[PDB]
RNA sequence: CGCAAGACGGACCAGAGCGAAAGCAUUUGCCAAGAAUGUUUUCAUUAAUCAAGAACGAAAGUCGGAGGUUCGAAGACGAUCAGAUACCGUCGUAGUUCCGACCAUAAACGAUGCCGACCGGCGAUGCGGCGGCGUUAUUCCCAUGACCCGCCGGGCAGCUUCCGGGAAACCAAAGUCUUUGGGUUCCGGGGGGAGUAUGGUUGCAAAGCUGAAACUUAAAGGAAUUGACGGAAGGGCACCACC
């Protein structure tokens, strides 16, 4: 008999300072109606934000899961929750007559943000190559896959959650893997195709407030 | 070709044939005078070695075994024998 | 929506179920470069002027 | 339907989850998140016969009824996540998909980013139908 | 009589290959046996691409494609006119039609 | 009759023949 | 947004690889095995093919234990229909999964036994080895990968032709066959009756292996041809078709 949309507070979504474009969008939430609170059913919303909407003028095939970790007043302050390639891009890369090489690492940062990265790589048909195939021997695949994992441990274990997200904004991990693996088999379309947040530490507001400037 | 010289094929033909499939069975292997910059003198190694040929008086390791012909450690030159 | 005028530069051939619509590359008279393919009923020849009630639609080429 | 939004040029986004199966088409606008929804009208909500629940016309009526509901709340632009029946079933989106997207491209909604969220299985459960398939 | 040397599939030194479900049916057809189409396709055909670029938030946003690999049984492939009965000579022509 | 269903008729009739020959032993 | 469970291992995935066949596709570790190549290693005929005997053997099925997500024999209903205990649809039992025993069969097919010899061409490919301008990476070279041009050996294949064969379809094997003999195993003798009855044997059962006769019958069958037909695909023509 009544409008539920009458009682929706309009809140701003803030990106952490490691990104360029600050405002993400607007998130309607029902006001505090006795027991259940506006901020209560608002402090776990995922935002699948494209890099092009988030960093100024860069690739638009990378997305970033950012979750509302605390709501001060009118602004929802978000923290990194995951990264993923657009499936349009990811399906464009996976094609025939080349070796799709993948690798995951259950790897943990300095502070207790235990991530799961996902590397991908695709064996490159050469400049003067006439042989259609361009496949890697099983031992060539698992030296690349061994390299993929060793580099993804290196750039995550040694530095904090702020400084791994800044390595995901360029292809700073995917490029170093692509450089190293040229001496094994030249693969070209090398990314970190996904990053999955598994175990967050205890929430510290003072820690989040330094990520927002 | 109906007519060939099966009696007397060219040398370029005979090296383009399997060692067993030659008109007389001849090997592709040879004995080589390998010499290291560790010592002075010449050790006689087999072309298709397959053992880690150590030097005279245990100076170092000359030869690393591979699939076919064995690689020689850089610095160790070789000279193929005649017979 | 403006009721525009186009002109037949060439008829592309007869299309439709019973071949009941001449498929025509029409030429507008606002800009003399902008041209679309359109399905036209009745007898059409080169030179005559059409009256397109909209300039948005296009005929799917056979 | 009253936000403190800046009103002139700066767009207010939602994401419309266009799920086009072969027997119905769901035009469903949510926030940037997806957690709070805004409008949802389907093909079968508009046209009252089961065979034309999935017609591109029924999906058009929905996206028109979605878009004019979405302008009352003042969500100006839409991100898009197109979806087929997916899983072990069909990955090709339904006939109502394109007409519904075109319908809120004609209505007055700005179009953000378009992608597929068709639930593609890495490796699937067994599919409905026999060994010998769906005979006709 | 033997109609096709390959017996209408592409196993030679296997013995067994894992059956896939047909997309139209769900007939369990061997992977090598199945008629396969990798259709790369725009999310909008020609009637909407004019209407969406006009009503875009973003200038120079190329409309992304829809990557589906179609597996068919022989009864679905021929009935949907993907493949087609050919003359006994023309059968052997393995060149895909342009 | 399909040769498989001809074979299935025998395996039901052989099955009832064994049945009768157990009753007589 | 989480959480739980049990399946399955998409795309990459190929007329590609591996295995005796059945079969085998997420990561990494462990275990023993294996072909091929390389070999101026070793033994020196140790070999080939094999009654009896033996290992393995898809799926379904059986037995006991764990599990049961999806699908789904039976079963229930909704449809369709003249009927519809079918196809279609909604459910759902055994089963499908795992552990341990049984079963020993498939269009288990390349419908093509294995070992050896010989008899055309070509471009590929997988693997190992060998050699040969040059590009690229570890750059800082050397040796190595990635290409590139071959050669060689085995491998899955492909095209090509008056090798020749074959009833032909087709086949470099199904050739080297009346100009008939390299070795050896299994197995056929018109179609039915019949893989039946019977006896033996194996199995918990289902059934597996072995396997008749009376009687019946002038054909059954193969390949290819021409027509006719098609609820196959295409291309036409016609105001006795349509617009």
């Amino acid at each position: 008999v009544v409008d539920p949309f009458s009682k929706k507070d309009w809140y701003d979504v803030k990106a952490p300072a490691m990104f360029n474009i600050r405002n993400i969008g607007k998130t309607l939430v029902t006001r505090t109606q006795g027991t259940k609170i506006a901020s209560d059913g608002l402090k776990g919303r995922v935002f699948e934000v494209s890099l092009a909407d988030l960093q100024n003028d860069e690739v638009a095939f990378r997305k970033f899961k950012l979750i509302t970790e605390d709501v001060q007043g009118k602004n929802c302050l978000t923290n990194f929750h995951g990264m993923d390639l657009t499936r349009d891009k990811m399906c464009s890369m996976v094609k025939k007559w080349q070796t799709m090489i993948e690798a995951h690492v259950d790897v943990k940062t300095t502070d207790g943000y235990l991530l799961r990265l996902f590397c991908v790589g695709f064996t490159k048909k050469r400049n003067n190559q006439i042989r259609k195939t361009s496949y890697a021997q099983h031992q060539q695949v698992r030296q690349i896959r061994k390299k993929m994992m060793e580099i993804m441990t290196r750039e995550v274990q040694t530095n904090d959650l702020k400084e791994v997200v800044n390595k995901l904004i360029p292809d700073s991990i995917g490029k170093d893997i692509e450089k190293a693996c040229q001496s094994i088999y030249p693969l070209h379309d090398v990314f970190v195709r996904k990053v999955k947040m598994l175990k967050k530490p205890k929430f510290e507001l003072g820690k989040l407030m330094e990520l927002h400037g | 070709p109906l007519a060939k010289d099966l009696l007397h094929p060219s040398p370029e033909e005979e090296k383009r044939k399997h060692k067993k499939k030659r008109l007389v069975q001849s090997p592709n292997s040879y004995f080589m005078d390998v010499k290291c910059p560790g010592c002075y003198k010449i050790t006689t190694v087999f072309s298709h070695a397959q053992t880690v040929v150590l030097c005279v008086g245990c100076s170092t390791v000359l030869c690393q075994p591979t699939g076919g012909k064995a690689r020689l450690t850089e610095g160790c030159s070789f000279r193929r024998k005649q017979h | 929506q403006p009721i525009k005028l186009a002109r037949v530069t060439k008829v592309l051939g007869r299309t439709g179920s019973q071949g009941q619509c001449t498929q025509v590359r029409v030429e507008f008279m606002d800009d003399t470069s902008r041209s679309i393919i359109r399905n036209v009923k009745g007898p059409v020849r080169e030179g005559d002027v059409l009256t397109l009630l909209e300039s948005e639609r296009e005929a799917r080429r056979l | 339907s009253l936000g403190p939004q800046v009103a002139e040029g700066e767009n207010v986004f939602g994401v419309c989850h266009i799920f086009a199966s072969f027997n119905d088409t769901f035009v469903h606008v949510t926030d940037l998140s997806g957690k709070e929804t805004i409008c949802r009208v389907t093909g079968g909500m508009k046209v009252k016969a089961d065979r034309d629940e999935s017609s591109p016309y029924a999906a058009m009526l929905a996206a028109q009824d979605v878009a004019q509901r979405c302008k009352e709340l003042g969500i100006t632009a839409l991100h898009i996540k197109l979806r087929a029946t997916g899983g072990n079933r069909t990955k090709t989106p339904g006939p109502g998909a394109q007409s519904a997207l075109r319908a809120l491209a004609r209505s007055g909604m700005k179009i953000g980013r378009i992608e597929d969220v068709t639930p593609i299985p890495s490796d699937s459960t067994r599919r409905k139908g026999g060994r010998r398939g769906r005979r006709l | 009589t033997k109609k096709r040397r390959n017996n209408g599939r592409a196993k030679k030194g296997r013995g067994h290959v894992q059956p896939i479900r047909c997309t139209n049916c769900a007939c369990c057809v061997p992977k090598d046996k199945a008629i396969k189409k990798f259709v790369i396709r725009n999310i909008v055909e020609a009637a909407a691409v004019r209407d969406i670029s006009e009503v875009s938030v973003f200038d120079a946003y190329v409309l992304p494609k829809l990557y589906v690999k179609l597996h068919y049984c022989v009864s679905c492939a021929i009935h949907s006119k993907v493949v087609r009965n050919r003359s006994r000579e023309a059968r052997k022509d393995r060149t895909p039609p342009p | 009759m399909r040769a498989k269903w001809r074979k299935k008729r025998m395996r039901r009739l052989k099955r009832k023949r064994r049945k009768m020959r157990q009753r007589s032993k």
